[PDB]
């Protein structure tokens, strides 16, 4: 198969916008969810924020952004969404998926750009 | 046949080993002065300063341009008719796996020649296998020792990817282990993480957590992990500078200064009855002498003091040793086993009971079995 | 004066041990290898195995019948002279205290003899002054650091009975310490007890507790208690066997044997590169290396290195030394602080801040005061 | 003054009878009231009693003689009483006052005797 991630929705948006972020796991071994979120400025110290994890009982959101980003999960499509409201500007990093198949697998590629 | 006076040169250098060990042996288990953490900072000490400069004295002073090379060509031969039939086990038989590789291969040819076959073997025949034995100890501290550090490196990273790459690790293009890590078994959380690029390309990197690949992406993984372990190691110093040393002050006949050569000597003297003080320590805070069952205690005093001596018996007659080289070739391979091949498996977790016996219980009965072979081979 | 070459002897003598004590110097305060129970678990080793058979090594191979008793009554009359004049200042001027006695005689005549005194002696002039410090060693083991033992005691003994017999203790007929009571100085509850006979005497009976005495009296008391720390002291038995082989090893020539004497020498030769070892892990231990007071290490010192020598010239020479036994005899008197005076404040608490002050800033000064001592008597 | 304890009282007596000890007390310094009574059987470890210390708050009595022997104080005629009730068998012992001046001073002189 030679298993793939692909990311999209990112864009250049203004404060106070809407986003949806995409992770299409396509490829993989059977799939225990653990697929997380998080942020990565050009500075380090690097933060998670979101999980979709093994039932969907309960997800992990940071304490900052707690109950605001929306994820979901649709195994037949085998794609976790990440709703995103009320854009703070803070947001410019970049967003990637880590679909966790007893290694953590992640990609690179979205361009979240809050003005 | 023997003297009787050649019988007391060797309790003169052996029963002094043996007073050393009970008397901490004693102030353990018997009598109670040392606290278990008082008792492992002794071993602290005697691992990083005392034998370090023990192996440095030894070393340091053998001739590295005079060692006697058929000799020499015996003692690589067991290890290697030793470890040909270990290859040819584990790749043809279904039940051999690699933990017993390491294993048998430290039961069978790696002795305690430092501290207790040179002093052994130099009252039994003399001077000169005073002067092999460390010829052997130069040799082990800087192949054998370092050959199975890449056996304990490649058994700790072929774990890593089967247990979390199962069905991916044929497309790994690199494998980069952050510097915080230095053992990657069984020790640290190590969240691992893989980087998939355009063309099913995967770049892999080992982290520190808080809350079949290519052979060229293993021998760069196992070579990078064997550097982080051997400039921490302190017996890498001392065989690295001992060599060193020897290579210069035996062409242009450099003695080393009264300075230099008596500041290491303050604390290498301290060495020989250290290790055995310290060895001591070690058989009173375990449980049992013989830990590993009785039917494997039996099996790491056989492979020691028989398949041991029997694999230097094909080895130093194919070799063309005869008469004493012979008789010395022989006894040296019959010692007890080695610390430094418990000290691996004490790290790795590849049989800490077996290999703690058999230097324990390998000490007990190593003068009867030397002294057996030294009557048997003199008749 | 001196020559150049005759300083190398004393670096070659001298080096060695700070290589030995920045090592664990650095070990503990910059590099931080050995927790803080792990370092108490070297200096147990030190004090219980390695320097009894320092001290026992150096006492055996000592002539008893050849001692130089011209050298041997110059040192044990500056320690009369010392404590003549603290014995009539104590009496005399109201303000002297019994606590500064015993300061005083342990900070002005009990150097370090035995590990660094005869290496540096044995350097500076040679073998017989190696063979003097020697001499020393057995009359500070066996004579006056076993009297000072008794200014510990009755320094105990005096305080138990001023606190808890204030103004009854005229009538007191016994003192019985109960065998568990080792010392009665400050560590345990010590529940004392009187036994009101028909006449107004009194018995009296220390215990151990859960939940002006005739001179009779209190003589019996000291040497009860004198006894129980003489025997639980591992250099008695160094310094009685010592005495009683070397006078036997030297009237009827019995060499002893390589069984027993290489038994000793394991763990001996270990000896004087484990005490360096142990004072420097003492020395990265505390807070800070002068710990009295700037006004006391000034103190310390200046008893030590000018009081010491000063009261070595008026007897040196008033016993009769001339030549180079007078220059012996004011070098070792200007040694630092020996150890085993710091052992005996440590456990009384009488100012265990001068005296470990003197034994660690004592060391670093050590050899720049007694090189200045050997460059200004040769002159 | 050559300081002396006084102790009497002690007899033979058969089970639950009535007892009253004495402690006289004469020639000591400033007095600390800690005088306590204890047992010794002919066998080891003993047993402490009871006490009449420092203001008389709280005395200690035993838990197998709590609150039965009653303890009293004279400071005038510097002398301390014990009243014992309901004999038991187990008194035989030898009871002994232990006046405490900074160390407990005793006497031997009873003969509490209980058949
Ligand atoms: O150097 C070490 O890692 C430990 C060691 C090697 N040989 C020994 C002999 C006695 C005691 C300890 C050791
Ligand atoms: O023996 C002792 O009690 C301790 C002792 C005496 N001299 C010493 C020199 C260095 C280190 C410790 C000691």
């Amino acid at each position: 198969s030679q298993v793939q991630l692909v990311e999209s929705g990112g864009g250049l948006v203004q404060a106070g916008g809407s986003l949806r972020l995409s992770c299409a796991a396509s490829g993989f071994p059977v799939n225990i969810s653990w697929m997380e979120w998080y942020r990565q400025v050009p500075g380090k110290e690097r933060e998670w924020v979101a999980a979709i994890q093994s039932t969907g009982s309960y997800t992990w959101y940071a304490d900052s952004v707690k109950g605001r980003f929306t994820i979901s999960r649709d195994n037949a499509k085998n794609t976790v969404y990440l709703q995103m409201n009320s854009l703070k500007p803070e947001d410019t990093a970049v967003y990637y998926c880590r679909v966790k198949v007893g290694a953590y697998y992640r990609g690179q590629g979205t361009q979240v750009t809050v003005s | 046949m023997i003297t009787a006076a050649d019988f007391y040169h060797v309790m003169t250098a052996m029963v002094p080993l043996y007073v050393a060990m009970i008397l901490a042996y004693g102030s353990v288990k018997w009598w109670k002065i040392f606290t278990p953490d008082q008792c492992s900072g002794i071993n602290r000490f005697v691992a990083l300063f005392a034998v370090p400069l023990l192996s440095f004295h030894f070393i340091a002073a053998n001739n590295p341009y005079a060692m006697n090379l058929r000799f020499l060509a015996a003692d690589s031969l067991q290890k290697v008719i030793v470890l040909s039939l270990l290859f040819l086990w584990c790749k043809l038989s279904r039940n051999g796996s690699l933990d017993w590789t390491i294993t048998l291969f430290s039961l069978s040819t790696l002795p305690n020649t430092l501290v207790m076959g040179i002093p052994l073997l130099k009252g039994m025949y003399g001077n000169f296998s005073g002067d092999l034995m460390v010829q052997i100890v130069v040799l082990q501290c800087i192949i054998w020792y370092t050959l199975m550090l890449f056996l304990f490196e490649y058994r700790g990273a072929k774990l890593l990817i089967s247990e979390q790459f199962p069905d991916t690790a044929g497309s790994i293009v690199s494998i980069h282990v952050d510097s915080d890590i230095m053992s990657l078994d069984g020790r640290q959380p190590l969240e691992t993480e893989a980087e998939i690029k355009e063309d099913g390309k995967l770049h892999v990197t080992v982290r520190r957590s808080n809350a079949m690949p290519p052979t060229s992406v293993m021998t760069r993984l196992i070579l990078i992990m064997v550097w982080r372990k051997l400039i921490r190691n302190p017996n890498s110093y001392s065989s690295l500078f001992g060599i060193t040393w020897s290579l210069i002050s035996f062409k242009w006949n450099i003695e080393m200064p009264a300075l230099i050569a008596k500041s290491i000597s303050i604390l290498s003297d301290a060495g020989l009855g250290m290790a055995m003080f310290s060895l001591g320590l070690f058989m009173a805070l375990n449980p049992r002498i013989i830990a590993c069952g009785n039917r494997r205690a039996a099996f790491a005093a056989a492979m020691r003091f028989v398949v041991g001596p029997a694999v230097m018996l094909v080895a130093s007659y194919a070799v063309g040793l005869r008469g004493v080289l012979l008789h010395v070739a022989i006894i040296q391979a019959a010692l007890p086993q080695g610390i430094v091949p418990f000290v691996f498996a004490k790290e790795y977790n590849v049989h800490p009971d077996i290999l703690s016996t058999a230097v324990i219980f390998g000490m007990l009965i190593a003068l009867p079995i030397t002294l057996l072979y030294y009557i048997l081979l003199g008749l």
